[PDB]
């Protein structure tokens, strides 16, 4: 099974640089070129640098105008694009990709890149319970409020990431510069009523790693 | 329509710096006309109040009894407060709120408003001797017995009926409790 | 050193066959592979055709690829279209560069209609004791995307503090979610507030309210 695994991501002040890596696996990492493209809403997907299965020649995108410079390690199974001179207009999901001859065979999960002067804002977490009720359900609906972050993204995940069934992460809303999210799990009730649910707040632009028990609403 | 914006409009609640608390408005207060326009429900206030903002009315005449009036005085002329009539086109308002009265909206089985048989729809008019007009007064009232028997004068269909009951612990919370639900729907 | 198009949109009934098109803006469209990619929201994008009309393992044979050359395009079909299908679809080419068009996304039209659930949250102890309030309504399960979210305090249109997310994909069907800020005071002098959710000609409610159980 093949596998590419970006990281290097964040946020970077224009003029500033990162240093994205890509760990493969699964494959004869040396029998093939590597790639990195961008992602963004508007502009869509966006070749930006290529290196050759041995690491003898280079290729660089357009809007890419040298500022960047991609190499391997084939020792490693990894590659790396430097990233010079970052402007907003930088600011995407990165990819990593494997080639094979004609295309790009596989791709990584990618990295954002947030290119910005604002400062990281960290994120309060607040626990979310049902409000108090006659008529109760068998299964519940928990969630956190990941409240007035910047930038994106974070991730929440709940006990650890042991309580993975009826996980949802709510796409942020953006409001005044700052981003507000919620993730909810639907447990049973009697899962709830048993052991403790928890979730798992992190923001890694603003180093934060919050955990956040859900308890029972009172009278 | 939520039941509540059906009920006459006794104002439970005054927005400090809105018109209403500029002009003196204060809990407790009934409003029963403003120009126009009878007011008997707080949807009646509503629909006057920005028929006359569309309207182009500027100022009006609000009339309000205050507190209770002596026996045989209850008809007496109430003179006029002059306000503001709030601009809806800004999303302006006058500044007043019900508040949750202090009726009940459902009882837990087997809690102790259920032993002494309380029953959705009944008003709490006193808590251990004190009146109360909102939900949060109750609240506070029954915390604030934290174990010790407690007195309910209530109103059910026209009459007044007396309950005492013990509040119970739930070991959950480690917290005392009644079993009274509001009524906010 | 050419640009490939595609359609920005494309709507097809559920079980029909759909083309979706990619015109290369100048050379022709036969001297290089054209590639096509299918991406998920929120998922990195998999190969569907690869070298003009190579369909890897695993890509369903409803997938295929084409090349016309008299209107200088490539073209996926997809037969039988099913839910999962939608999607974003790019295509992809190259010769001195390396070029992607600029991605089709494909709504299956048709599909089994389904209400929204609502869920929705009161204010924490925690938030309440900074004095502010967010009330949360999340919206999940419906179909389709299209729907109107409105709040109400004591029954009456509120706006203020409103801030709504536009529908996403989860599986197959979207979620969406809204926010009202108040301050403690703000939340604490209603009676209740709704989140309302408009779709496909009906509404959904749920409210919360500041009073308690005692």
């Amino acid at each position: 099974e093949v596998q590419l695994v970006e990281s290097g991501g964040g946020l970077v002040q224009p003029g500033r640089s990162l240093k994205l890596s890509c760990a493969a696996s699964g494959f004869t990492f040396s029998n093939y070129g590597m790639a990195w493209v961008r992602q963004t809403p508007t502009k869509g997907l966006e070749w930006i640098a290529s290196i050759s299965a041995g690491g003898d020649k280079t290729y660089y995108g357009d809007s890419v105008k040298g500022r960047f410079s991609i190499s391997r390690d084939n020792a490693k199974t990894t590659h790396y694009l430097q990233m010079d001179s970052l402007r907003s207009e930088d600011t995407a999901t990165y990819y990593c990709a494997k080639t094979s001859r004609v295309y790009f065979d596989y791709w990584g999960q990618g990295v954002m890149v947030t290119v910005s002067s604002a400062e990281t804002t960290a994120p309060s977490v607040y626990p979310l319970a049902p409000g108090t009720a006659l008529k109760s359900n068998s299964m519940v609906t928990l969630g956190c409020l990941v409240k007035g972050y910047f930038p994106e993204p974070v991730t929440v995940t709940w006990n650890s990431g042991a309580l993975s069934s009826g996980v949802h992460t709510f796409p942020a809303v953006l409001q005044s510069g700052l981003y507000t999210l919620t993730s909810s799990v639907t447990v049973p009730s009697s899962t709830w009523s048993s052991q403790a649910v928890t979730c798992n707040v992190a923001h890694p632009a603003s180093s934060t790693k919050v955990d956040k028990k859900i308890v029972p609403r009172e009278c | 329509v939520p039941k509540y914006l059906k009920e006459p409009v006794v104002v439970g609640y005054v927005q400090r710096d809105s018109i209403a608390q500029k002009i003196g408005i204060k809990p407790g207060d009934k409003i029963i006309k403003i120009n126009g326009y009878e007011v008997r429900t707080w949807e009646d206030l509503r629909d006057a109040l920005i028929r006359l903002s569309l309207d182009g009315v500027k100022e009006t005449t609000l009339f309000l009894e205050r507190g209770v009036a002596m026996p045989g005085a209850e008809d007496d002329v109430v003179l006029h407060l002059t306000i503001k009539v709030p601009n809806v086109q800004k999303g302006e308002e006058l500044g007043i709120a019900p508040l949750v009265k202090p009726v009940v909206g459902g009882v837990k089985k087997g809690s102790p408003a259920d032993q002494v048989g309380i029953k959705p729809g009944d008003l709490i008019l006193e808590v251990n001797g004190k009146k109360i007009n909102t939900w949060y007064e109750l609240v506070e009232e029954v915390r604030k017995s934290q174990g010790k028997a407690i007195k309910l004068k209530i109103l059910r269909n026209g009459k007044m009926i007396e309950k005492e009951l013990i509040p119970a612990k739930d070991p959950k919370t480690g917290t005392y409790f009644i079993g009274l639900f509001p009524k906010t729907e | 050193q050419f640009v490939l198009t595609q359609p920005n949109s494309v709507s097809t009934n559920l079980g029909s066959t759909v083309k979706l098109s990619c015109k290369r803006s100048t050379g022709n469209i036969g001297s290089n592979y054209v590639n096509w990619y299918q991406q998920h929201e929120g998922r990195s994008p998999t190969t569907m055709i690869y070298r003009d009309d190579k369909r890897p393992d695993g890509v369903p044979d409803r997938f295929s690829g084409s090349i016309d050359r008299s209107s200088n395009s490539a073209l996926l079909t997809i037969n039988n279209v099913q839910t999962e299908d939608e999607a974003d679809y790019f295509c992809h080419s190259y010769s001195s560069g390396i070029v992607f068009g600029g991605g089709t996304k494909l709504t299956v039209l048709g599909q089994p209609k389904s209400t929204p659930t609502l869920t929705v949250f009161p204010p924490s102890t925690e938030e309440l004791q900074g004095n502010k309030a967010t009330l949360v309504c999340l919206i999940s399960d419906f179909y389709p995307s299209d729907v109107e979210v409105a709040w109400k305090a004591n029954g009456a249109p509120i706006s203020q503090g409103v801030d709504t997310a536009n529908p996403t994909k989860q599986g197959n069907k979207y979620i969406a979610s809204s926010f009202l800020r108040l301050t403690a005071e703000q939340w604490r002098s209603r009676n209740s507030f709704t989140c309302q959710v408009t779709h496909e000609g009906n509404t959904v409610e749920k409210s919360l309210s500041p009073a308690e159980c005692v």
